[PDB]
């Protein structure tokens, strides 16, 4: 079914966007988490953040890496489950047998 | 690293046949070849 | 010409030789004559190089 | 003002004009001019010569004078001294 | 609160950057659509140099003529330079300065639209 | 306090100069791009290349500068305030120009194969040059150079730096 792995695709895409916003809404400490969408992002990005942190400590106790750790897993991840052949100008296989492919 | 995660890919009607003219009419539509 | 494309770009043999040697087709499940000379059915098959140069034409040109 | 002396440009303004300043105490000719360079080159005094020939006599004694002062003063001193085995690149 | 340095080093506001980015953007769009800004154009110059000399020598010229003296031509660069080997060198400078015509006046970048 | 906050020197500013040349070396594969349009930047193409050498001899350069001026350089409070904001304000633009490639890597392929793609390119250069020049504007000169999104976070993570572990 191509569609499943369409869609599979696509929630991971998605999620990963998150992730990514959290990283970057981890720079600045101002924001309040009890506004509208930085609840509902949080609210979404919680349990597998929530995981590393128990997981990976600190590396000193006063800088925090865990939302940039769990980015590039899961970017690595979802990297694992890429279509074989991505077309664009993978799909031509190059241009006539080579080395490459 | 690199090795480990290119086999774990490895490890898993065919494309050039049938899937080449199947996206280029989904995704990039000209009626001079696909109507 | 031939001239040109060969100034343009050849191919880069980090690998080596691209291109190898040629193997023959036969049909395993059913002439004019003209037994003089085997013809060559290495580009039967849809895989060969001929399809993908066919492929890349009919991409460039949709 | 020390303050002044204390900055590094200040400093390397103050080398580049004592260096032009010694160079210019040194290779500047006076009265060489006509009396060597002019007659030799051209045969001809330098006030008939064209503008871009004086110029040329005056390099010329001073080029002289530069040679001059290298040979009788530093190459003196330092070959008083013989050839020290002359290190050579190895490589 | 936080510390942002000493105050006898002088700093720079946000509000600066902030224009000199968009006066590079605005720059860039006005240079690339003659005819979109307001219905006109933006100039570098108002004269060309060579227009204001050539009005200059021609009124410089009238008024010697009708003083009662031969009129002289001021040229742009300086003048010749006495020298017997060769025409341009004795020129040098009023060539320099006239073989600059087309990358004073003209702009670098196209002056019209393409791809649009 | 015991934290020094006199002038920056000139080794300090040709130091955050070779640290600024990092993002341009990051981003240079797109200035063509923008240089096909106004071709008076067309300099800005030769200008990288000793620096893409350099920065490139070993693959995990970046990571060991980034560990070498976070430590030795930000946290120490006798080095002058200016330089430490200065390898900050670098190491920041760098990680601006990483964000931008990390969301260049994910366009899809409809804007792929459009001129939009193009556009995106020559802003994923222009925009990053103007930062750099702006830095390097502030560098030569002693001063404070404040980049809305940025100065504030450079701030708190200069003071963050200090009393590490102590
Ligand atoms: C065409 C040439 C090149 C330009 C130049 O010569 C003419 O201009 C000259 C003149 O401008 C000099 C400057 C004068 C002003 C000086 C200012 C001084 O600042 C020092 O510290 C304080 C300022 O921070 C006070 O000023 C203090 O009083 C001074 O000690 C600085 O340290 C050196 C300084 C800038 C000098 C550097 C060297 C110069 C620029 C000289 C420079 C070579
Ligand atoms: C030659 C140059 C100059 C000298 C220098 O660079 C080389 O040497 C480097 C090296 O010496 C660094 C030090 C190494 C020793 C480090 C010790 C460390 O103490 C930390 O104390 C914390 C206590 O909570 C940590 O614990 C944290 O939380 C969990 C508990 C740990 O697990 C997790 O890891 C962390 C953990 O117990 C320990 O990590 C301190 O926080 C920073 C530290 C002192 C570093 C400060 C900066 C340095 C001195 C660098 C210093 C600039
Ligand atoms: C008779 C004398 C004539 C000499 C004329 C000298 C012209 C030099 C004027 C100074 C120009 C400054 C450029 C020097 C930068 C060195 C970098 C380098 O060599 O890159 C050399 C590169 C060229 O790079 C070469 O390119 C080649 C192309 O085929 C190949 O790729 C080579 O591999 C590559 O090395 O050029 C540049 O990157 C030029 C950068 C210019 C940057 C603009 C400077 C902005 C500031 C200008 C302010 C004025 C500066 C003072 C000017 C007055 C000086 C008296
Ligand atoms: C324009 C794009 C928008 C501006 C983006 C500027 C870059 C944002 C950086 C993304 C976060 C990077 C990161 O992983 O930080 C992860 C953390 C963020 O660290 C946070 O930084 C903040 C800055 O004011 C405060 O200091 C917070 O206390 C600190 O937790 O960084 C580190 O632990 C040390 C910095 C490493 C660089
Ligand atoms: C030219 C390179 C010599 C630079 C160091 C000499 C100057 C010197 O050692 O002065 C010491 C230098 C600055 O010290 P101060 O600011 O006290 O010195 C000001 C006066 O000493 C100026 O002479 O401190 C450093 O270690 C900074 C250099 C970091 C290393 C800079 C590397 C430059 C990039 C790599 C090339
Ligand atoms: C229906 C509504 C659709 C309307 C969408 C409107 C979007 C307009 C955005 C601007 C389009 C401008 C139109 C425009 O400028 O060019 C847009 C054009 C990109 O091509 P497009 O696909 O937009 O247009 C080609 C057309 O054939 C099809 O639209 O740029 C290029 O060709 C390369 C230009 C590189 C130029 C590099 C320098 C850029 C300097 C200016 C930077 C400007 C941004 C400043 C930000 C502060
Ligand atoms: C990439 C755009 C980021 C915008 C969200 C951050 C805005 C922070 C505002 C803080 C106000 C106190
Ligand atoms: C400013 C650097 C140069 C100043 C000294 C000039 C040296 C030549 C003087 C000749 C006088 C006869
Ligand atoms: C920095 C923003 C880059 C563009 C992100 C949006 C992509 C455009 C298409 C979205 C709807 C398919
Ligand atoms: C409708 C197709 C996308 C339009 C915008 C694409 C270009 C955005 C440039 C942003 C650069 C940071």
């Amino acid at each position: 079914a191509r569609t499943f792995e369409r869609a599979a695709f696509g929630f991971a895409k998605m999620y990963l966007f998150c992730l990514f916003m959290r990283v970057l809404l981890s720079w600045f400490p101002s924001i309040d988490w009890n506004s509208q969408p930085w609840a509902f992002l949080r609210l979404i990005t919680e349990p597998y953040l929530q995981i590393y942190r128990g997981i990976l400590p600190p590396l000193f106790g006063q800088l925090d890496f865990t939302p940039l750790f769990g980015f590039l897993i899961l970017q690595d991840v979802v990297e694992l489950m890429s279509p074989v052949y991505t077309l664009g100008h993978a799909k031509d296989t190059s241009m006539f047998w080579t080395t490459t492919d | 690293p690199g090795p480990w995660m290119r086999s774990l890919k490895k490890q898993l009607a065919s494309g050039p046949r049938v899937e080449f003219f199947r996206i280029l009419f989904e995704q990039f539509y000209h009626p001079n070849f696909h109507d | 010409t031939l001239r040109w494309r060969k100034t343009l770009y050849v191919a880069s043999l980090r690998r080596g030789f691209r291109k190898k040697s040629r193997k023959q087709r036969i049909l395993v499940m059913p002439d004019g004559e003209n037994s003089l000379i085997t013809k060559p059915t290495h580009s039967y098959t849809v895989l060969g190089k001929r399809a993908s140069r066919y492929r890349h034409q009919i991409y460039k040109d949709v | 003002l020390s303050g002044l002396l204390g900055d590094i440009g200040v400093k390397c303004t103050l080398a580049f004009a004592g260096t032009v300043a010694a160079g210019a105490a040194i290779v500047v000719p006076s009265g060489k001019q006509v009396e060597a360079a002019s007659l030799d080159i051209y045969g001809r005094p330098p006030s008939q010569l064209l503008p871009n020939e004086r110029r040329a006599a005056e390099f010329a004694a001073g080029h002289r004078r530069w040679k001059g002062f290298v040979d009788n003063s530093i190459y003196s001193w330092t070959r008083t001294l013989p050839g020290h085995d002359n290190p050579i690149v190895n490589p | 609160n936080v510390y942002k340095g000493p105050a006898s080093i002088p700093h720079a506001s946000a509000e600066v950057f902030g224009a000199f980015f968009l006066a590079t953007n605005t720059a860039l769009l006005a240079h690339m659509f003659p005819g979109k800004l307001f219905g006109s154009e933006l100039h570098v110059r108002k004269w060309d140099p060579d227009y204001l000399a050539s009005c200059c020598n021609e009124q410089g010229m009238r008024r010697e003529a009708l003083s009662g003296k031969k009129p002289n031509l001021w040229l742009l660069g300086g003048g010749p330079r006495l020298v017997n080997d060769s025409w341009e060198r004795m020129w040098w400078n009023n060539l320099h300065w006239k073989r600059w015509k087309v990358p004073r006046t003209g702009p670098a970048f196209p002056q019209d639209m393409y791809w649009q | 306090f015991g934290r020094n906050e006199g002038p920056m020197t000139w080794p300090w500013k040709l130091m955050c100069a070779i640290l600024y040349m990092l993002p341009w070396v990051d981003v240079t594969e797109k200035t063509v791009y923008f240089v096909e349009r106004f071709p008076a930047f067309v300099w800005t193409e030769y200008f990288s290349e000793p620096f893409e050498h350099w920065y490139n001899i070993h693959e995990y350069a970046p990571l060991f500068i980034f560990f070498a001026t976070y430590l030795g350089i930000v946290r120490n409070k006798k080095i002058p305030h200016v330089a430490r904001y200065h390898v900050m304000m670098g190491v920041m633009l760098d990680i601006v120009a990483m964000i931008l490639i990390v969301t260049e890597e994910n366009l899809p392929t409809g804007v792929l194969w459009t001129p939009w793609s193009d556009l995106f390119y020559a802003l994923m250069f222009w925009f990053i040059f103007l930062l750099v020049i702006y830095c390097l504007f502030f560098c030569f000169l002693g001063w404070y150079c404040e980049i809305p999104l940025i100065s504030e976070g450079v701030y708190l993570q200069i003071e963050q730096a200090e009393q590490l572990g102590q």
